[PDB]
RNA sequence: GGUGAAAUUCUUGGAUUUAUGAAAGACGAACAACUGCGAAAGCAUUUGCCAAGGAUGUUUUCAUUAAUCAAGAACGAAAGUUGGGGGCUCGAAGACGAUCAGAUACCGUCCUAGUCUCAACCAUAAACGAUGCCGACCAGGGAUCGGCGGAUGUUGCUAGGACUCCGCCGGCACCUUAUGAGAAAUCAAAGUUUUUGGGUUCCGGGGGGAGUAUGGUCGCAAGGCUGAAACUUAAAGGAA
């Protein structure tokens, strides 16, 4: 996978990961 | 000239006359004083006598400066 | 591997220049490294100048040239032929042909 | 109101462009149209009115025209699209302008007119340009 | 069908070129709520100088002629600015010299607004050995400083009339060829472009200064 | 009109095309270069004003005041964020027309944010010469940019400018070559290294997991900076 959207894909998981978080707190 | 065909304690007149100043075996300046009260050959001042340049000033026609 | 010692552009003692916008495509390439030629014909081909001289309506009168500037990106400029692809040894001439 | 021998000029503002090809007739402040003719007028296929055989097929048309309203001289304004665009002309501006020379037409002055910007707006297709 | 109804009309040109009978033009004849006059007044025609001049050498420059008042069926014009052929000017500019352009708004003794452009270019010296002939911008700036004074005082002290005399010689490039020499020698040295900003409201008396009766 | 060909789309209520004129906003062609300036990012229409700067010139002045730098600071393309102005062109998203087995694409048509500007943030790029800075030394050659020195006779020119020849200092580079270096490509530095030491900062230690998790910190957000382990694997990789 190109390298760029790799780095595009692990900011999405990211994301989830800091709403995934945040909702219990 | 190649490295070993010059001496460099006696290198001839004429190429330490085109060397930079500071380059030279002994450092030495270009400038000299001259009369017309004497003058700067490379005067930052107005004297109209002499006007200052980038480099030695422009001396006018007219007089003429005697080097010393 | 670096291929070319200019990296393929020419640029050298500055940071950025300003694209152009290919002739061909209107792909946006620095001015430096796009293929440039300056095509000068007259208006009228060579097809059609003995027709046109011989419906002049003036005694005398040149006919005049079309000046054209032309600024290809790479793709273009290999697709078209401005330019070929040289060998090795050859890609460091930089003479123009004859 | 015109002797023999006299020769009475029009403008002929010929745009080529590489999807269809005019060839418009003017007088001398391009103010009053005399024929306007374009190649998608002669032709039957999009493909084709730009080109050479559908520009020389117009160039007959305008040049007989011309003749019924005793204009027998013509100063020739070609120019292709211009702006941001393709200064190229297009491959009916040369079958037009010879068209015209073999009708009896007294072509006169020729010259290139195609908008050139001293500068220019943005092209069109993006920075990659049109990938084909 | 349309152009049975229409009447030709020839173009007269200012005494200050040499053949007045610029061509013809056509006009749908005089009905209620549209003059034929009307229609034809204000109409720019380009015509090329090496017609009104008859002379070949000018083929490069363009004036422009706009229509004033119509006598019967004469079309009388005024000049209304000049510039070159897209041909000429482009073989001017080449590579490996310096191109110098100058622009200024002046005002001539017949209150026309006229706004001149000037143009030249750097020139090898017959000896020269160096490819480019470039000159330096403090330079550059001394010589459009020069053509936009020059230009000034052509404009600012003649008429209208008396100053597109001096067009069709080119008398003010030479002018400024002479005086910028000192500067950069220079090559090519034209007013690429003239333009009419304001011209002063129409006046039948000074149009007939520069035209004869025609009748 | 547009395309490989087309269609969406516009059009006798006058489209496209031609002339004149006005408005708007953007952009600054040609000249324009193995050219210039800037710490880098970057900088290209004229003229004025404001402060700044390199180089050159100097028989001016101070006299080691320097080099490189943890911490800590200034600046930092584009995109993006907040609000105001502006809103031509182009144009993510979106919609449609094609193409196709499918086509959320490439091609075409329309268009939102954006693109421009002001105030305030963000601090990242193949931000590349993929090469940190200061110093010395070590081949040849021509061209070019800035300044200066010398020589010289021409200019539709006002001593000087333009050009010609010799040289000096500084700069962007290029060409030939190895007596050098290198895994080689190649490099006049990437040379002067097992014959190993001029000074100093940053930084790497097989491939992945991973610039991920976690904690801290900065940010309005987007994210930035700092940054693991378990586990997995016999190659991955460079040049030719
Ligand atoms: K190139
Ligand atoms: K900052
Ligand atoms: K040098
Ligand atoms: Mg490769
Ligand atoms: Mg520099
Ligand atoms: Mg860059
Ligand atoms: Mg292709
Ligand atoms: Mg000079
Ligand atoms: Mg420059
Ligand atoms: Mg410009
Ligand atoms: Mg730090
Ligand atoms: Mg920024
Ligand atoms: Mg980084
Ligand atoms: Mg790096
Ligand atoms: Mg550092
Ligand atoms: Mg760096
Ligand atoms: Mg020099
Ligand atoms: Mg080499
Ligand atoms: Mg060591
Ligand atoms: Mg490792
Ligand atoms: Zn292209």
């Amino acid at each position: 996978m190109r390298a760029k959207w790799k780095k595009k894909r692990m900011r999405r998981l990211k994301r989830k990961r800091r709403k995934m978080r945040q909702r219990s707190k | 000239v190649l490295p070993n065909d010059v001496d460099l304690l006696n290198p001839p007149a004429e190429h330490e006359k085109k060397k930079h100043k500071l380059k030279r075996l002994v450092q030495s300046p270009n400038s000299f004083f001259m009369d017309v009260t004497t003058v700067f050959s490379h005067s930052q001042t107005v004297v109209v006598l002499c006007q200052p340049t980038g480099g030695r000033a422009r001396l006018i026609e007219g007089c003429s400066f005697r080097r010393k | 591997t670096f291929k070319r010692r200019n990296g393929g552009r020419n640029k050298h003692g500055r940071g950025h220049v300003k694209f152009i916008r290919c002739s061909n495509c209107g792909k946006c390439c620095p001015k430096d490294k796009a293929i440039k030629r300056f095509l000068v014909r007259n208006i009228v081909e060579q097809a059609a100048v003995r027709d046109v001289q011989e419906a002049c309506a003036f005694e005398l009168y040149t006919l005049p040239k079309l000046y054209l500037k032309m600024q290809y990106c790479v793709s273009c400029a290999i697709h078209s032929k401005v330019v070929r692809v040289r060998s090795r040894t050859d890609r460091r001439v930089r003479e123009p042909p004859q | 109101s015109v002797r023999e021998g006299e020769l009475v000029f029009g403008v002929a503002h010929i745009f080529a462009s590489f999807n269809d090809t005019f060839i418009h007739v003017t007088d001398l402040s391009g103010r009053e149209t005399m024929v306007r003719i374009t190649g998608g007028m002669k032709v039957k296929a999009d493909r084709d009115e730009s080109s050479p055989y559908a520009a020389m097929l117009a160039a007959q048309d305008v040049s007989q025209r011309c003749k019924e309203l005793g204009i027998n001289a013509l100063h020739i304004k070609l120019r292709a699209t211009g702006g941001n665009k393709t200064k190229t002309p297009g491959p009916g501006a040369q079958s037009a302008l010879r068209a015209l020379a073999r009708s009896g037409m007294k072509i006169g002055r020729i010259e290139d007119v195609t908008p050139i910007p001293t500068x220019s707006t943005r092209r069109k297709g993006g920075r990659r340009g049109r990938r084909l | 069908d349309p152009y049975a109804k229409k009447d030709w009309y020839d173009i007269k040109a200012p005494s200050v070129f040499e053949v007045r009978n610029v061509g013809k033009t056509l006009v749908t004849r005089t009905q209620g709520t549209k003059i034929a006059s009307e229609g034809l007044k204000h109409r720019v025609f380009e015509v090329s100088l090496a017609d009104l001049q008859n002379d070949e050498d000018h083929s490069f420059r363009k004036i422009r002629l706009r229509a004033e008042d119509v006598q019967g069926r004469n079309v009388l014009t005024n000049f209304h600015g000049m510039d070159f052929t897209t041909d000429k000017l482009r073989s001017l500019v080449k590579k490996w010299q310096s191109l110098i352009e100058a622009h200024v708004d002046v005002k001539t003794t017949d209150s026309y607004t006229l706004r001149m452009f000037c143009i030249a270019f750097t020139k090898k010296r017959p000896n020269q050995q160096k490819r480019t002939c470039y000159a330096q911008s403090s330079q550059i700036r001394q010589i459009r400083r020069k053509m936009v004074e020059i230009m000034r005082n052509q404009a600012q002290s003649c008429d209208l009339k008396d100053l597109v005399l001096k067009f069709i010689p080119e008398s003010i490039g030479r002018e400024i060829e002479k005086a910028t020499s000192s500067i950069f020698p220079l090559q090519n040295v034209f007013i690429r472009k003239v333009k009419i900003l304001k011209a002063p409201k129409f006046d039948l008396g000074r149009l007939m200064e520069v035209h004869g009766d025609y009748s």
